[PDB]
């Protein structure tokens, strides 16, 4: 994977992670080399110094906010993204880095601990326990969102409303854009074959 | 009747714009506990002499005191964790340490909260690359 | 800070849905606005706020959350009555133009509270359900227009009349249209 | 997503610049670019040119499509069009803004282009307002907006995004 092709994927993931409703998968692969090129290039006539720590400028803030971002989803819905984890099957791709894992573990344990502390415990006898999972809202699938085909792919489902039978497929041809509901086209984002905008 | 107090909670906050942080209503808070501790004896009583007095006719009463139980406790739930959504916008906005203005009206359970959460975030950030890692609070901006 | 709103992950509603969400604020509010009912059971040692008991068939009016909670299919303990907004007289008048109604006298959560009205089984409750999202779509043009500045007229009158729901979506266009005004400039 | 971060993607379309300077093929992470000779034309980033533009070591030079009379025509096709037409740049607005505002005394009639460029923008902006009407109206689930370009997308996509979250709730919250 070329220097290029791996900003290029960082920049892809980082538009996906701005509009999914729900936190994306984690990528090691993209986190780690691109940190170490921005450290490799902290290995640092003049003029060329100045455009090669401009581009690093630019590859900084996009690392920085596609970070920032999977950091507001873990916290926003941090009982799902942590259950979602413990339920997933040995082998699938997961959705949260260790660091993220043990920080959203921990947004966990020092909400509960403050909520028991403050006003829990002083509560009624069986009105002390409060499932956070329940209480903290999930990920809105059905969240509408803008997307450029990337990768053709034929009978994407649409579903307008409750009533099945008006429901239909649409083919997503390589470069056109589309406007349509999240969950129907998730596993297209995952893959590369849409790209969210 | 009940839950008026509670709702006056939730009221404070929701006037208060851009994430401002109103000081921590401790009174408020203490007279819905108290309100809670309250109803749930007259309802431990009751639901007796529904057991020994065949008094079926106060489980209205009975589920409407369970109701506004749930509610208060709603509320109380709601207005604490919204506070902690502030106070946690304050590590972004004014850093690792805060106005003492800012601190004035935070409960000081919520520090402990604030402090656990600095130091979690700081150690995530420090785990991102080699040395220090990345400080993301910084950056916001796209390059000029 | 006026940057600070970005950080503050604020609990949105959901009670344009099924149900509303436990932790949000503007639902809790919502929730509070009272509903016509008429009891259908004596209520002992409960008059005081309306054995010191509150009579059956008393006409009393009550928050959403306590109407909801002692609610079921069957009269048990309670009947619900729709609020006249949401009659058949109020609908049809809505049905002849959306736009001329305000939804924040007769709101602030004209829909939140009109989704909610739908758990106590109404007849009405696909003619409730239709009328909300009629009216919505009704009014989504003036509100994307003025939201977006087309026309160059002043929004005041307009926000004034719109219910909590509406807005948000008008701070919304307004926030997206003032974003790129303001990178045009400098 | 803000206007500065779509304007950020659109700094990576490449620009023709006039160094005033030598500089060997620098290799950059995405391209190596140059090598740079004075009075002689190169390819470079929108974001480079810019800066080298400040240090006043280069001259831009206006894409071909950035020219009165084209421009007419394109804004004359698109009032034509139910939909919308394809755009000389997926970043009309920012090249234009950037360019004028860093090199209009390098763009020739710099007024009529940015005139140009605003009708284009207004164009199609109250066509998109049309056209989410009747998507509104007719409560579809689906539409295809092909030649949209990002900013045209993002300036109203949060509002036409929320919007139809609302109403899908709206027709959903019986079954």
């Amino acid at each position: 994977l070329t220097p290029a092709e791996l900003i290029e994927r960082l920049e892809q993931a980082w538009m996906n992670e701005k509009f999914a409703p729900e936190l994306l998968e984690s990528k090691p692969e993209i986190v780690e080399c691109v940190m170490e090129q921005l450290e490799h290039m902290e290995e640092n006539e003049d003029l060329k110094v100045s455009i090669h720590q401009m581009e690093m400028e630019r590859i900084r803030y996009v690392l920085s906010s596609y970070l920032r971002c999977r950091l507001m989803k873990i916290e926003k819905f941090f009982p799902h993204v942590l259950e979602k984890e413990k339920t997933r099957p040995e082998g699938e791709p997961s959705s949260l880095s260790p660091e993220e894992l043990a920080f959203a573990r921990e947004f966990m344990a020092n909400t509960e601990s403050y909520l028991k502390n403050v006003a829990l415990k002083h509560m009624p006898p069986n009105l002390q326990k409060v499932d956070l999972f329940r209480a903290v809202p999930k990920p809105d699938l059905d969240s509408y969102v803008f997307l450029r085909v990337r990768e053709r792919q034929e009978n994407i489902l649409v579903e307008p409303d409750t009533d099945e039978q008006r429901d239909y497929v649409i083919d997503l041809e390589k470069g056109s854009q589309h406007l349509i509901r999240y969950k129907t086209i998730a596993p297209l984002v995952a893959s590369g074959a849409v790209q969210l905008i | 009747m009940f839950c008026e107090k509670a709702m006056e909670l939730i009221r404070e906050l929701h006037r208060a714009p851009e994430g401002q942080l109103p000081a921590f209503n401790e009174d408020g808070l203490r007279q819905v506990l108290e309100e809670m501790k309250a109803l749930y004896e007259q309802n431990q009583s009751d639901v007796n002499e529904a057991k020994s007095g065949g008094r079926s006719d106060l489980i209205p009463t009975i589920k409407f005191r369970h109701c506004s139980l749930l509610r208060n406790r709603r509320c109380t739930v709601a207005y604490l964790y919204d506070r902690l959504l502030r106070i946690r916008a304050l590590r972004w906005e004014y850093g690792s340490v805060l106005p003492n203005a800012l601190r004035f009206h935070m409960a000081a359970e919520e520090m402990e909260w604030f402090n656990n959460y600095k130091r979690s975030l700081a150690t995530y950030m420090r785990s991102l690359g080699g040395d220090e890692g990345l400080d993301i609070t910084q950056d916001m901006k796209p390059p000029k | 800070g006026p940057h600070m709103s970005e950080a503050y992950f604020r609990v949105e509603s959901g009670a344009l849905g099924p149900e509303e969400n436990f932790l949000s604020l503007d639902d809790i509010l919502m929730s509070h606005e009272k509903l016509p009912v008429r009891t259908e059971t004596a209520m002992p040692r409960l008059g005081a706020f309306f054995d010191n008991a509150v009579p059956q068939g008393s006409k009393l009016e009550l928050p959403l959350w306590l109407a909801k909670g002692l609610f079921d299919n069957k009269r048990r303990i309670l009947s619900v009555e729709l609020p006249k907004i949401y009659q058949e007289g109020w609908r049809t008048v809505f049905s002849a133009d959306p736009n001329v109604v305000d939804l924040h006298k007769m709101g602030p959560h004209f829909y939140g509270f009109g989704s909610q009205l739908l758990h106590f089984d109404s007849p009405e409750n696909a003619d409730i359900s239709q009328s909300l999202l009629q009216t919505f779509i009704g009014r989504f043009r003036r509100i994307m227009d003025s939201s977006q500045n087309a026309y160059n007229e002043d929004t005041s009158a307009l926000v004034a009349r719109l219910d909590e729901m509406e807005r948000g979506l008008f701070q919304t266009g307004q926030k997206g249209l003032n974003d790129f005004q303001c990178w045009e400039k400098g | 997503m803000d206007a500065a971060e779509v304007e950020f993607l659109a700094e990576k379309e490449l620009v023709t610049i006039i160094p005033n300077f030598s500089l060997d093929k620098i290799y950059l992470i995405g391209g190596d670019l140059g090598p740079f000779n004075p009075g002689l034309p190169v390819e470079v980033p929108l974001w480079l040119a810019i800066n080298l533009k400040q240090r006043q070591k280069c001259r831009l030079l206006p894409p071909e499509w950035m020219d009165v009379e084209k421009l007419e025509k394109m804004r004359d096709h698109e009032r034509k069009e139910e939909t919308f037409t394809p755009m000389p740049s997926p970043y009309y607005m920012e090249l234009t803004k950037l360019l004028l505002n860093h090199a209009s005394d390098n763009i020739p009639k710099a007024d009529e282009i940015r005139t140009l460029v605003k009708d284009m923008w207004d164009t199609r902006i109250a066509k998109l307002r049309v056209s989410a009407d009747s998507f509104v109206r007719q409560q579809e689930a689906h539409a295809k907006l092909d030649n949209l370009t990002l900013m045209e997308i993002n300036t109203s996509g949060t509002f036409l995004t929320q919007a139809l979250n609302h109403m899908y709730k709206l027709r959903t919250n019986l079954q």
